[PDB]
């Protein structure tokens, strides 16, 4: 009996994938662009001079 | 063809030079003769494997291998 | 200059002395803080990325096969059976055919 | 093999033992040997019929069949 594998998938899924939200990444880690809120005290610091 | 075996039962590895000669190897009882019909190309890493069984005063059906005295396992590369 | 040259720049500044000021961090903005006697600071929020996140699930797209191997039995004599079978690298399927 | 002819052209009707085995006949350009290596079975209702092209030195690329000194044409069954 003959068994055959399918070619490669890279294309069905890019072709499949146009629409959802790319996601930029570097170094192995995924990047996004966060949003935060902070609150910040200055009561260590002085003039420089 | 190297001759080895597969579970006590004998194995032939078929090489490309092969592709239509008659293929004999002794055996205990007698002298065997497979024949091989098939795809076959050069041995490769896409390799088949299966039985050629043995054929007594029977014409061959839906097969490309078999053996007239003792059923043999072959293999072959399909590569070119 | 930096964050003179953004277009995007919040001015905040204590109401009290020694208190917390809350600030808003977006990416592509800047934040300059100011209070008396304190030197005047610029905020910007430049990165935001996991680190190492959890695998989930891997996927093969594209595949190779080698050493394919078929075994059959007559008619009465049960399923027939291939010890890699029991290896999980092999994919196997069992079947019927006329003999 | 039975040995025909197709339009001036030799033509070959390949039966199932002559699998794997080189095939030769004479030809007024000397002796002709076209190998074949292909599905090839029995000869039947179920026949293909093609050509085998002329090959000197230059290596076969998708094609089983080829001669080295004549294009023959060539003819089996595929049953079983």
């Amino acid at each position: 009996q003959d068994v055959v594998v399918l070619g490669s998938q890279e294309g069905a899924m890019h072709t499949a994938l146009t629409g959802a939200t790319e996601i930029q990444m570097s170094s192995g880690n995924l990047l996004f662009t966060g949003h935060l809120k902070c609150r910040l005290r200055m009561d260590k610091l002085q003039l420089k001079g | 063809f190297h001759l080895t075996t597969r579970n006590g039962e004998p194995h032939m590895i078929v090489s490309r030079q092969e592709k239509g000669k008659s293929l004999l190897f002794k055996t205990e009882d007698g002298v065997n003769m497979c024949t091989l019909m098939a795809d076959l190309g050069e041995l490769c890493e896409d390799t088949i494997t299966y039985k050629c069984p043995l054929l007594r005063q029977n014409e061959p059906e839906d097969i490309d291998c078999w053996c007239n005295s003792t059923s043999t396992w072959v293999t072959y590369g399909t590569c070119t | 200059m930096r964050c003179i040259g953004m277009s995007n720049r919040d001015f905040v500044e204590g109401v009290s002395g020694g208190s917390w000021v809350d600030i808003v961090l977006e990416h592509g903005s800047c934040v300059t803080t100011m209070a008396k006697n304190k030197p005047t600071l610029d905020f910007e929020l430049i990165k935001t990325e996991a680190k190492q996140p959890a695998t989930l699930r891997k996927y093969c797209i594209e595949a190779k096969l080698t050493n394919t191997t078929t075994e059959s039995r007559c008619p009465t004599q049960g399923e027939p059976s291939l010890n890699e079978e029991q290896d999980k690298r092999f994919v196997c399927k069992h079947s019927m055919v006329d003999r």
